[PDB]
């Protein structure tokens, strides 16, 4: 006897990766970017630019 | 091939913490994928030695 | 700090299953910000002296909420100023406030969550106030001696007070096999009797002393001042040339038994990790149910 | 009619840890 | 908190050489805020075991920035448990994230940073990993205990050391100590029947040579053996005694080495984060 047409049904699930990378910076550097520790003169300005 | 696989981004996003005495800014970046195709789709034919 | 865990698809149900478990501790291997299930995980059967070993070589987290999608994960050790978080009991028995805890391995009948679904087995370890674990270990131990020499079949010790509900220290060879603790029986036996060994020979008179008093004045003079009979140990014999298959050179055996000491006595827990701070609860915990406590 | 915006203020001060270390 | 360490005038010859050190631990006196450079100098080398019994009664401190008029610092354990610091790596041997550290006393001399503008120079002090300070200590004790890359004792101190070690060693033996030394044959031919108990023992064990040349008889009974029992305490007390050994003879870690980006290992002679413990 023939073969009646087949169905068939299929499911893929999902892959989790994920990507990432540090920053980190330095310990003397972020309070003349804060502006705490600036201090009003001609040299601490260079030193925050 | 044309379109051999299907991705998807999340969303960035920023986790921080401090050590070594500075700041560790940390990026994260969530993001998943699955193949788009019955059968094989990729294949390499390692040419050289 | 915060970590997650790459939770594999397991499966309906049983997902449910690993949802009881919100206050069991896990080890795992670097301090990032992405991990998986794959590695934070042994075998639900396994020697307690090398997992003992490897409870060091990695850093401790406790989970906090799980979801289908994945757990989230804080670390005891590394952290600021000592934050709170929330620890499930798993021990033999309750735990009262005000205390110390220590992490040690299943030593009793062992219990894990067998994932059955994609493949592996966790084993969390156990949660003992450090004045009971100090002397736990040695009860699992000192009745495998007294099995070994073929001794008296019991003598009614294998019970352990604690807040008046007296624990039974459930029989050796029901749960694990007799072969998850000898490793652990072996490895103490031998220092101590290699201790006693290398001492005796150091000095020879020791016990030939007045059974009262000259053992005490040894003592009373040597904890004192550099009385020490000018040189109180004696002088050992020459060794062999190196050659000869019985050379024994005393000084060398002693520096070894010096290291093996210090690392057995290191990798033994015995170390506070956290404390109990309760507040606004019940005054202590009984086994099974969460408490709050403070990292030290 | 008493709690929590000056109890507000008062427990969330919380998501502030940095203020950062760094000059 | 923060220790201020005071400075001389110096020249910039040498004060070039002592900002290159911004991550080594030095040894105060007192944990007052202020202090000079005098306080913190030891002399040159010498005597190592009497200098590793000096860094267990005064705390330690590492720096952290030096500028041309004051030093700052920090005491290393008072009040924290997660002061997350820096420090390098002064030692032979590099090390992994994981470990704990422990201080130790250089060897060999030689390591003494000398400030001519003042007369004075420090020693700094190595930073070994645990697995490693253990078998240091262990060597240099048991050598040292012979005298009833190596530098020779002293002899006015080795006593002590000596002393502090076969108390230890001595107060181990109780009742119960000989009940577990009755079975040494009984161990050694459990060590013959299967793989790893064999391994557990070592080679030259100095009780391989005991079995061998000496018989015991049944252990005698001991008072009262149908109430008490000699062996769990005597076991409780071992384990008692082994968890602190290191500290009366080495000195107890401080640190364990946490890194979250760079790779693991950090070679010797460069800096490395670190929370305390």
């Amino acid at each position: 006897p023939a073969d009646q047409p087949v169905h068939n049904y299929m499911i893929k699930r999902l892959d989790r990766r994920s990507l990432n990378a540090a920053f980190s910076i330095a310990v003397e550097a972020l309070g003349l970017i804060s502006g705490e520790n600036l201090d009003g003169t001609h040299i601490s300005s260079a030193m925050r630019l | 091939e044309k379109a051999s696989e299907s991705y998807f981004m999340g969303q960035m996003q920023v986790a921080r913490t401090e050590s070594g005495g500075g700041l560790h800014l940390q990026l994260t970046q969530p993001r998943a994928n699955v193949d788009l195709g019955v059968g094989f789709t990729a294949a390499y034919a390692a040419a050289a030695l | 700090m915060e970590v997650d865990i790459a939770l594999p698809t397991l499966s309906p149900g049983d997902l449910s299953a690993l949802q009881r478990c919100e206050g069991r501790v896990v080890f795992l291997e670097t301090l990032r910000r992405h991990a998986t299930l794959r590695e934070v995980a042994l075998p639900c059967g396994g020697d307690v002296l090398a997992a003992m070993a490897a409870y060091r070589r990695r850093f401790a987290a406790v989970i906090t909420r799980v979801t289908p999608h994945r757990m989230l994960a804080t670390p005891l050790g590394v952290g600021g100023r000592g934050q709170s978080l929330v620890l499930q009991n798993t021990g033999p028995f309750d735990l009262t406030n005000g205390d110390h805890v220590c992490l040690v391995p299943p030593l009793l009948g062992d219990e894990c969550l067998r994932l059955t679904s994609a493949n592996l087995e966790l084993r969390f370890p156990m949660t003992l106030p450090l004045a009971q674990a100090r002397e736990l270990t040695a009860r699992v131990v000192a009745r495998a001696a007294e099995t070994l020499r073929g001794g008296a079949p019991a003598r009614g010790a294998d019970v352990v007070f604690s807040n008046g509900r007296r624990y039974q220290l459930p029989p050796p060879h029901r749960d694990n096999a007799e072969a998850a603790t000898r490793s652990l029986v072996l490895n103490m036996i031998f220092l101590l009797n290699e201790g006693a060994v290398i001492l005796l020979s150091l000095i020879p008179n020791l016990l030939t002393l007045g059974a009262q008093d000259g053992y005490a004045n040894a003592v009373i003079q040597l904890g004192s001042a550099t009385r020490e009979l000018g040189q109180l140990v004696r002088q050992p014999p020459p060794p062999l040339p190196q050659d000869h298959a019985r050379r024994f050179c005393v000084f060398e055996a002693l520096e070894a038994w010096i290291a093996s000491a210090s690392r057995l006595g290191d990798t033994l827990g015995t170390r506070p990790v956290a404390r109990v701070c309760i507040f606004d609860g019940p005054p202590t915990v009984p086994p099974g149910e969460k408490a709050a406590v403070v990292e030290v | 009619m008493s709690v929590q915006i000056g109890n507000g203020l008062l427990m969330v001060v919380a998501p502030g840890t940095l203020t950062v270390g760094s000059a």
